[PDB]
């Protein structure tokens, strides 16, 4: 099942994901970031609601 | 060996013995970690070992 994890040593943790349409989520029209020139973010923004 | 002098170390993957001490990490806050030993594991918290 989808679930997320991070070392924890030569084991591994897990924590459970839980699910979101489609609908409740959207993808912003720019990536800009006004606040500080030169620095731009590598993956999009997004906004949603559970 | 069994009647050998104990040498210094640090542990490593697959009970892997390293003999220089160099993996430093800045501690962090809720530390957390097993690391395979023999044929089980050990338990660490905050850096200080638990069982």
């Amino acid at each position: 099942r989808r679930v997320s994890a991070r070392m924890l040593g030569d084991v591994m943790a897990v924590s459970t994901c839980v699910p979101v349409a489609a609908d409740n989520v959207i993808v912003q029209n720019s990536m800009r970031i006004s606040s500080r020139p030169g620095a731009c973010y590598s993956r999009p923004l997004v906004s949603f609601r559970y | 060996e069994d009647q050998g002098p104990l040498v210094e170390g640090q542990l490593g993957e697959n009970n892997e013995l390293r003999l220089t001490r160099d993996a430093i990490e800045p501690c962090t806050v809720g530390h957390r970690r097993y690391f395979t030993f023999g044929g089980g594991y050990v338990y660490f918290e905050e850096y200080a070992y638990s069982h």
